[PDB]
């Protein structure tokens, strides 16, 4: 059979202690499930597992695949599952400067004190928009970070600086 | 974060009978793995009995077949180890496990859990 | 020709921007264009350029903006309006949940944003999930290389468990002099 | 971040004149409206001068006409008031302004420019040695 899609909501990227929700989805109406730690014998009979906080124990590739009849899908894409906060945090820099001319170059540079081989890059997505934001049957989908701001009706384009973010964490279904 | 809520543990006599519990708070064990733990004083982490899966099959270590029971209360969200018939070599300090995840190997081994008890002492003492 | 379809108009990194920060519009048409026109709506300004690279962000700067280009004789319609907002202009307010922040799957919780101060509206944003990409050379950058960046260092030994996260880099690309 | 890096001001006899500046960083004139506003003790603040289009028309407010004069030198990212025949009327706090956007506004209002100087004092006193 065809596929399904694993995905980590909030993140694939969990700090430790953190929560997370691991969700495959196959074709709607669809029961039968299993999740599967690759190089190791644990697994799941779930499409949706949450993490309650992370381990480095939970740390791995993962794939999923569905049943319909006598027959078993595809396994999924790989899904790489990061504890992150493991360590202390390495040092990032601009050389020759974070100000660069539209055309020039630009190399940016990550360095730990500690004996650590490998590194990884990434830039912040973009913040999608929603008193009160009221949110009826909620899925792992609505997990994540939110900040607010507040403005006069009178002047809508000068905004306050941002709350402190608030995790909103989806458990699993009661 | 999640809580593994120690209860009971202490000094027993050889023949003599302990329960230890595990309290789970920021999860429920309805469909987790469980397991308990042992660390004797000179010796390596010790499985001493698991459920792995929802077959709800137990494994025991050969030193406590008959003698130990692991279960589980999903409602009030605790495991247990029953100790029975306690010997000197029983002596140890133990430690819940959970995993979110099941495993198939037939053996409970510590890669296969997250979730830990902080350590209960178990002391098997003729001398009481 | 047929008519001139509408160009696109972009913040860069985002048209959420702090007080005292930089951020690029750029209006992109189709190749080949004579003339391209920035409008600030209600107001007299404008600028007869694509990239606009603003240095500072401030009060003044904030609103509605649109951009048209010409070809030969003819003006396309305008982009979609583009709302520019400064931040950082009051004290931040709190956010918090009710009735808390976990809560289970098919429930129903309601996130509360409230100030210290008299005002009216607020917005609810909810942070996009990052994008990867020693040394990482980045080769004719453009204005869509600015942002916040953060970098991870592990060992091989476990590829899977991470350091926390690199205080962040602002990078800021600005505008061509060519 | 920007700079508008002030220089001139003070004390002068009526009739005399003085030359203020801001030096720019972190962009440069080229492309930008440039504008001198001033505020007068108990007085609200005024345009004096300003170019806010590439059509290199210049406005001058009525009181200053043929006194005073706004330029530009690009290479040395620089703005300059050149006031000639001060008046005690001329007595005030000057600000250089600048916008990377232009303005088809006839006058010089302060809701078009973006970077302000802090303040250049001017004092018009007849009683300077
Ligand atoms: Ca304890």
């Amino acid at each position: 059979l065809p596929k399904p899609s694993l995905q980590a909501l909030p993140s694939s990227l969990v700090p430790l202690e953190k929560p997370v929700t691991l969700r495959c989805q196959g074709p709607p109406g669809v029961d039968l499930y299993r999740l599967e730690k690759l190089s190791s014998s644990r697994y799941q009979d779930q499409a949706v597992l949450f993490i309650p906080a992370m381990k480095r124990s939970l740390a791995g590739r993962y794939r999923c695949s569905y049943q319909q009849g006598s027959l078993w899908s595809l396994p999924s894409d790989q899904l790489e599952l990061v504890a992150t906060g493991v360590f202390a945090k390495p040092s990032l820099s601009a050389q020759p400067g974070p100000a660069v001319s539209s055309g020039g170059d630009v190399t940016l540079q990550c360095q730990t004190r500690y004996g650590f081989d490998q590194f990884a890059l990434y830039k912040e997505g973009d913040p999608a928009p929603y008193a009160s934001f009221p949110i009826i049957t909620v899925t792992a989908a609505h997990s994540g970070t939110y900040r607010c701001y507040s403005f006069s009706s009178r002047d809508p384009y000068l905004w306050s600086a941002p709350s402190d973010p608030l995790e909103l964490v989806v458990t699993g279904d009661p | 974060q999640v809580q593994l809520q120690e209860s009971g543990g202490g000094l027993v006599q050889p023949g003599g009978s302990l329960r230890l519990s595990c309290a789970a708070a920021g999860f429920t064990f309805d469909y987790y793995a469980i397991a308990w733990f042992r660390q004797a004083p000179g010796k390596e982490r010790e499985g001493v009995s698991c459920i792995s899966s929802s077959d709800g099959t137990t494994y025991y270590a050969d030193s406590v077949k008959g003698r130990f029971t692991i279960s589980k209360d999903n409602a009030k969200n605790t495991m247990y180890l029953q100790m029975n018939s306690l010997k000197p070599e029983d002596t140890a300090v133990y430690y819940c496990a959970t995993s979110p995840l099941y495993s198939t190997n037939d053996r409970c081994i510590s890669e296969d859990y997250d979730y830990w008890g902080q350590g209960t002492q178990v002391t098997v003492s003729s001398l009481v």
